């Protein structure tokens, strides 16, 4: 019986819709991609520096 | 989501900041000297004050003297300012002799505004001065989600 | 201006927005409603292009650079050409569709005749718009093209005098002819949209959904009702073609028809003739 | 601009040492 | 509708008979982490990569539409980016757009927005040093036969002898991924080239993979940028499967339910003719219609 | 180009060797 | 929108064709033709700026050498530059005679209220429209010009937040601003050209020659019997004008307005002279 | 009048207090094309080594005071590299010293601005491309040629490096004195004096500027002409227009009395406004 707050109700609407959407496709698409990382290869890269340098 | 995107492409992005980091040493540097160099481009003064001079009536401690990084320019025109020339008659151009009353105190004379501060910070004992200018957010930061 | 006896619908904004408000569409199928979804895609080009010329500087040895670094420093403008070109392809797709739609309906009768005219005005110059598009690509298609237009063009004066400079000059990407190309391509594609609405006022008078007479009198409004079911089968028609594209052209391909546009005007001097080969809607 | 009508259109014959 | 498979032609597309084409891609699948299903670039693979370019193929190839900051977030950091790029040195003529921000009048250290320039002036240059042949720029290398698996089989694939008519004069050696199965390059990866980093073996397919993935990942619309975006779709493509019902309810339900009418006609004998029959009607097409039609 | 709000707009700091 | 009544008249073209066909003037004379004064000068700067707009590259680190290159390849290009600026001048001079003349007349009345908001909108797109070509000039007075007009917008949204940046970018003239700004330049000129069109059809209701009434009933026909006079008057005016400025003009000439106008945006950047200088129409 | 921008250096002297003498700015004058030769014969020996023009070609000059060859072998004398070019599109692939040609840009010597500060201690020496736009005009590069005689007055304290001008800005310049008796030799045999050098420089670089210069007398020509076209048909305008008017004013007007018993019910119950709609509902109820 209050338009703008049925607006506002629509506006929820689009958010959950937007979330549902948005948040278990980049889940999982990072949980995918876990071991191609830069970190993954600083820490391999600094492993070897280490193992060269106290050869 | 389209409203998003045209809203974006027309107010821009910025990727990354721009690396300006830099290091000089002041711990040879004698008391109550001026030294000019020139940061990003711009000419800057660094100036190891005294505790007699400070007294005398932003501020850096290093040691037990006081060191002022300030960026050597006249505000109302171009200019490089003569520093120790008269003291409080010092930092002066040429083109006016309206001082900059060896300080941040701005109103001297004809001459509008004062020399702009620099952002530092002096992080050994009172030797390494570190400079880079000031970080302000620039979001969505992210630039990869994988 | 003895001859003309006036405006079908005067175009007022006041007039429009009312006609808008009280039009009323008869029920029908999703065979009806290409007309409805070449508009969209019509707003959606204007959209992007504007969005895309924001960023293109007219200069033929700057245009590749840019667009590279354009890509690189904004979210957008990439997502943006890659909308501008698919909404080519679904101009042309639909504009096709509709055209074949007529072909079968037989819509060639005297009270057929005001919408077929427009229609095909819309669609030379949709052609022209495209064609001002591809040129201004600036590469090797682009300049392949831009000959084909200049030397068909001179076929009509027989090959004397320079006729066509004013337009294509010497019949290369120089800036000169790229800066006209291209302000005309904008110009023209909003005239192209002016018309194409010009046209879709037009139709109310013969509205059918099949060619038969179904006899109901009742119809529904086009505001909420009709416009509503137009945007499904708008993103029901997307999603058919996201499906067809996802499994019928896998990344990376062989061989592909866009292999020609790796060069480019200026920096590369030298042509692979052999591989010529357009965008699909010029194959024919 | 050495890439026009008038003068160089295309750099089709480049200046080379 | 049906193309042959034996011509050289790839699914109907002529113009490429004159060399080996589908290998990566339709004849054997060569697997890229970054062009399967909900994958991206190996970010050691773009950085190895990137060594390799540096370290050898920097040395005649240039990426003139592209600078050295793309590596950033996903190969390199800030730092050791910097320091590597200051490796080598620009010069003013370099520049492709020398402006006034360019004021420099001899060689510096290049910083990580300078675009990826080879050590030649000048395209003519590269010629002249390279015996008639121009080492192609590396900016749109994406359409090539196979792009990424181009660049790999280019790579590799020296190991063939040319059949009888065929002459392979000096300064060209035989490669049946270039065009005409001639190339003006001489084999450059040898086993060991180039010391990783990370201390990954250094081979002969190694280099190549990384090199490729390097220059792939450089590349727009299909590098760098792909992946987040196919990922978009996904999204997007279940939000219309998950709208799809409550369109039909409003749409083809609301429609049903207006269609549910009830109708019903009547003898109307009261003496009153159709005089609204007869003398009505309207036509908004009348002022067209009028002194041309029916007359 | 380097002429760009994102790139060094319009010089006032030019790459240069100073000293 | 049931609180609007409607136009005035239709924007069709053989409604306008007839309109102008069948239009009568009453007698009048030099201080009544400021109006038609305007359009003739606003088609005249339509044409020239469009000759303008087909050389000039929207890069800001070529537009000065462009100029100076088209100029000695060419043969009009400096002219239509020189009538594009003398029109500019003759733009403000004859809208200001125009606004003075119908301030004097007392034209403040209810059954001409609608002639003046018109007139007022059209004045103030003017102003628009000549800030965004002053801007293009990009020199140090364009330079100023955008800082003070970026620096408004600044303190119209409170200096909080960057709303000035989807038009002024960063306060300054980089590529990203001079690209918008041309073609905002460009649009909003033509659109000028149109609210112009819509005034000159809002003036026929009272139109008098002088405050005072003169009850002639008798009046010419406007195609050749006052067009004719316009132009003769035009010519009055040009002459007049050339007289004036030969006579107060003289060349070579020290110490003039112009001398801010050197420095470059990009080629000068270690000179900016304090002392600045704008052109005579924004100077109040 | 009113020209507060300037006050310290000396300006009027060209114009305004005394009247030198150009052959292009007379009523009906063009430019000297041997004074024009001569000009760029002085600015190739001596000023082209510091200032160079960026926006102006050496094909200038061509069809008057110089033939093609003659000028493609004096300006060949030159050197040109790539880092001197602001952009190149493709079209210079040179990647070492060439000769310039015609077609070619008026570089300095210098591959950029900087350079060229640091080659002259720090001051730039100014590209004469728009130096239209200094006090006096064309009169600017002669009275800075010929302003190192006067003395400066008590404290004026000129630098070290710097020299004494009273037309430049602020009266101290870092341009030494370049012009002397016989440094150039004309081709044609004119004497080569300061003044002489001074005049015939200040000719050439004044032709090369954009809206002064090669382009204005043939503009001032035109100018004339429609200034005569436009007195000439004065009086046939006037005649049309003017005429016509009275013409048609020459009315006679009779008004006579009706008695016939007729009411005026036509100017009682009629009239029709174009803005009724505008007036109805809103105005006089
Ligand atoms: C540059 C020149 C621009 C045109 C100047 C001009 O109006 O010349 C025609 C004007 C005579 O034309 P006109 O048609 O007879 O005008 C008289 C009105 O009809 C008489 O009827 P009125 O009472 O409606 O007008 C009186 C008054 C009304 O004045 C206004 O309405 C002022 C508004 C601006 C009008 C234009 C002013 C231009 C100069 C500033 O007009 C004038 O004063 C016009 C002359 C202004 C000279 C300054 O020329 C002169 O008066 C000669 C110059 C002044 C005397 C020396
Ligand atoms: C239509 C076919 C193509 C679909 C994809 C086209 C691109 C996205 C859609 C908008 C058009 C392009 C505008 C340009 C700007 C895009 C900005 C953008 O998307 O940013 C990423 C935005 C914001 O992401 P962000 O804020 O995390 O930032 C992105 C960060 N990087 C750069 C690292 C990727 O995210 C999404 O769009 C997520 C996917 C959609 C989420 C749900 C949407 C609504 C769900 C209901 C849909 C109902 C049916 C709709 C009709 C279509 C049916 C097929
Ligand atoms: C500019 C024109 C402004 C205008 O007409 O406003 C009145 C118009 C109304 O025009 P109206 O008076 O023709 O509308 C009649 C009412 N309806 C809409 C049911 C037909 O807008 C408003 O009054 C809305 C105010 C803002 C409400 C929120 C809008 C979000 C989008
Ligand atoms: C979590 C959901 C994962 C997707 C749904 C389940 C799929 C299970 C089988 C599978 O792995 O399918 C992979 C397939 C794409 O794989 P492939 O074809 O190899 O690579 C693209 C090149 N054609 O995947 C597909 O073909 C699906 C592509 C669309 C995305 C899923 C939509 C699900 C419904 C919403
Ligand atoms: C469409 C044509 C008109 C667009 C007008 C601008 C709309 C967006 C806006 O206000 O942008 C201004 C500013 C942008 O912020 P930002 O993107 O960080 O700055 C660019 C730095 N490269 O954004 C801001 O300053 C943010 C202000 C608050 C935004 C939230 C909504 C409340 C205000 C409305
Ligand atoms: C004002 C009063 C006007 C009164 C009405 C007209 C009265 C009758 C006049 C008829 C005679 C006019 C003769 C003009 C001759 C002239 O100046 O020609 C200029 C020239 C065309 O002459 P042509 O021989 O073809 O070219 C020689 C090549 N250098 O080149 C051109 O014409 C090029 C034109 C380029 C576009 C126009 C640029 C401005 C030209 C006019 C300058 C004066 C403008 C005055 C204000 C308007
Ligand atoms: C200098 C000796 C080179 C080095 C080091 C590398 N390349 Fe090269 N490459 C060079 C030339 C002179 C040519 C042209 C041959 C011709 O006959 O045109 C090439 C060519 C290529 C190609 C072919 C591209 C094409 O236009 O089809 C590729 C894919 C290529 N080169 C790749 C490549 C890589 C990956 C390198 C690093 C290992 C590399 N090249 C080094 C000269 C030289
Ligand atoms: C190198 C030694 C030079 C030669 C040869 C010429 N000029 Fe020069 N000039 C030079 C410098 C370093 C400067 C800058 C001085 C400053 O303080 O800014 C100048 C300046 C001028 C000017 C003043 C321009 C201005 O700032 O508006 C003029 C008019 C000028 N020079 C003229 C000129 C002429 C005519 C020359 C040929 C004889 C000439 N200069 C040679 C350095 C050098
Ligand atoms: C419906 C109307 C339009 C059509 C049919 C159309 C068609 C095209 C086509 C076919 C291309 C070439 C893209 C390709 O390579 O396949 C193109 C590119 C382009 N169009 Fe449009 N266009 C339209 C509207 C516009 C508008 C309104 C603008 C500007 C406001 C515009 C600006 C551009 C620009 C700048 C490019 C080049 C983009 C680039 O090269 O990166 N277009 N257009
Ligand atoms: C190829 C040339 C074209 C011809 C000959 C043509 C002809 C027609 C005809 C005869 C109709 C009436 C259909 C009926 O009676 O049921 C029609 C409808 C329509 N046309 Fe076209 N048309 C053409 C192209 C276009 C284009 C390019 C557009 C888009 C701008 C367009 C937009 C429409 C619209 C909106 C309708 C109303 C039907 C609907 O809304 O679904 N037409 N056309
Ligand atoms: C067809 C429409 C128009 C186009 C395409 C157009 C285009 C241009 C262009 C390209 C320039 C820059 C020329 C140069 O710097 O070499 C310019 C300058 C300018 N335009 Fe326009 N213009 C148009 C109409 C107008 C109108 C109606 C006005 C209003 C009086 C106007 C006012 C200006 C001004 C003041 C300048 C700067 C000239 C100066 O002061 O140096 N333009 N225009
Ligand atoms: C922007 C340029 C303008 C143009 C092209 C223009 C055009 C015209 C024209 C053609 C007339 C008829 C009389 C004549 O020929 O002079 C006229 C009259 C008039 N204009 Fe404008 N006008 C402009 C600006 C303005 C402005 C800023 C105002 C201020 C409100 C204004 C208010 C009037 C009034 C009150 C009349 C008298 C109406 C009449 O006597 O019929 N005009 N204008
Ligand atoms: S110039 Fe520095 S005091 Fe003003």
């Amino acid at each position: 019986y209050y338009p703008f707050l049925w607006q506002f109700f629509i506006l929820g609407t689009s958010f959950v819709w937007f979330h549902v959407c948005y948040d278990p496709w980049l889940a999982i698409y990072q949980a995918n991609n876990a071991h191609r990382s830069l970190e993954t290869a600083l820490t391999k890269e600094k492993a070897h520096k280490k193992k060269l340098a106290e050869q | 989501l389209y409203a998003m995107g045209v809203i974006g492409r027309l107010n821009g992005w910025k990727r990354y900041e721009r690396d300006t980091y830099s290091e000089v040493d002041i711990g040879a540097l004698p008391p109550g000297e001026v030294m000019q160099m020139v940061w990003n481009g711009t000419p800057i003064f660094i100036r190891r004050l005294t505790s007699n001079e400070v007294k005398e009536e932003i501020l850096s401690d290093a040691g037990n003297t006081k060191v002022i990084v300030v960026s050597a320019v006249c505000t109302h025109l171009g200019c490089i300012p003569i520093p120790y020339l008269g003291a409080y008659k010092g930092y002066v151009c040429i083109c006016h002799g309206s001082v900059y009353d060896k300080f941040a105190r701005v109103r001297q004379g004809p001459a509008l505004l004062n020399l702009p501060a620099i952002n530092n910070s002096i992080h050994d004992e009172g030797t390494l001065v570190c400079m880079e200018q000031l970080k302000f957010p620039h979001e969505p930061s992210q630039r990869f989600w994988a | 201006m003895e001859w003309n006896k006036g405006t079908y619908m005067s175009t007022s904004i006041k007039k429009i927005v009312q006609y808008f408000s009280v039009m009323t569409v008869s029920f029908h199928d999703i065979n009806s409603l290409f007309g409805f979804f070449t508009f969209l895609t019509i707003a959606s080009q204007l959209v992007s292009g504007t969005m895309l010329a924001f960023s293109l500087v007219p200069e033929p040895m700057l245009i590749p650079m840019v667009r590279e670094e354009e890509d690189v420093e904004d979210l957008y403008t990439d997502d943006f050409f890659w909308l501008h070109e698919r909404g080519v392809d679904m101009l042309f797709i639909f504009s096709y569709f509709h055209l074949f739609r007529k072909i079968y309906l037989n819509n060639f009768e005297y009270e057929q005749e005001a919408a077929w005219k427009s229609g095909v005005f819309t669609f030379l110059l949709f052609q022209v718009v495209v064609f001002l598009g591809l040129v201004l690509c600036c590469t090797h298609l682009s300049d392949i093209t831009l000959a084909i237009a200049a030397n068909l063009y001179d076929t009509f004066f027989a090959g004397k005098g320079k006729f066509y400079w004013w337009i294509f000059t010497s019949k290369e990407l120089n800036t000169d002819t790229i800066i006209r190309l291209a302000y005309l391509h904008y110009v023209l594609a909003f005239f192209l949209a002016y018309l194409g609405l010009i046209h879709g006022v037009d139709m109310h008078y013969d509205w059918k959904n099949e060619s038969s007479m179904d006899g109901l009198e009742t119809e529904m409004i086009w505001f909420d009702e009709a416009l509503s079911n137009e945007l499904g089968a708008m993103i029901e028609i997307i999603l058919i073609v996201m499906i067809v594209c996802f499994f019928m052209y896998p990344e990376p391909e062989a061989l592909s028809y866009e292999f020609f546009m790796w060069g480019d005007i200026g920096f590369i001097n030298d042509v692979r003739f052999l591989s010529v080969a357009p965008h699909w809607y010029f194959r024919p | 601009a050495a890439a026009r009508a008038y003068k160089f259109a295309l750099a089709k014959a480049r200046a080379a040492a | 509708f049906i193309y042959r498979d034996d011509i050289g032609a790839f699914w109907g597309i002529k113009g490429y008979e004159e060399l080996v084409t589908e290998v990566g891609t339709h004849k054997g699948h060569n697997y890229w982490p970054q062009f399967s299903f909900l994958g991206t670039y190996d970010s050691g693979s773009v950085r190895r990569g990137f060594q390799v370019f540096a370290r050898n193929c920097g040395n005649c190839h240039g990426m003139i539409y592209k600078k050295y900051d793309y590596l950033l977030d996903k190969a390199y950091r800030q730092l050791e980016l910097a320091q590597m790029v200051s490796d080598f040195t620009i010069h003013p003529a370099h520049q492709h757009f020398k402006q006034y921000y360019y004021q420099e009048w001899d060689e510096r250290d290049r910083v990580i927005c300078d675009h990826i320039y080879p050590p030649y002036f000048s395209q003519d240059q590269a010629k002249n040093a390279n015996g008639g042949v121009w080492p192609t720029d590396f900016s749109k290398i994406k359409l090539r036969p196979g792009g990424i698996n181009y660049i790999y089989n280019i790579s590799t694939g020296y190991h063939f002898t040319p059949p009888f008519g065929m002459d392979v004069p000096k300064g060209k050696y035989f490669n049946p991924y270039f065009d005409h199965m001639i190339i003006g390059m001489p084999r450059q990866l040898v086993d060991g080239l180039v010391d990783y980093d990370d201390g990954t073996p250094a081979s002969t397919p190694q280099m190549a993979y990384d090199v490729s993935n390097f220059i792939n990942f450089m590349q727009r619309r299909v590098g760098y940028k792909r992946p987040d975006k196919m990922v978009r779709y996904y999204m997007v493509f279940t939000g219309g499967l998950l709208i799809l019902p409550f369109k039909y309810f409003k749409t083809k339900a609301y429609y049903r339910n207006l269609l549910s009418l009830r109708w019903e006609m009547y003898a109307v004998r009261d003496g009153v003719y159709y005089n609204h029959f007869k003398y009505g009607g309207y036509n908004s097409r009348a002022y067209q219609f009028r002194g041309y039609f029916w007359a | 180009m380097e002429s760009r709000s994102y790139m060094f707009s319009l010089a006032k700091k030019r790459s240069t060797l100073a000293a």
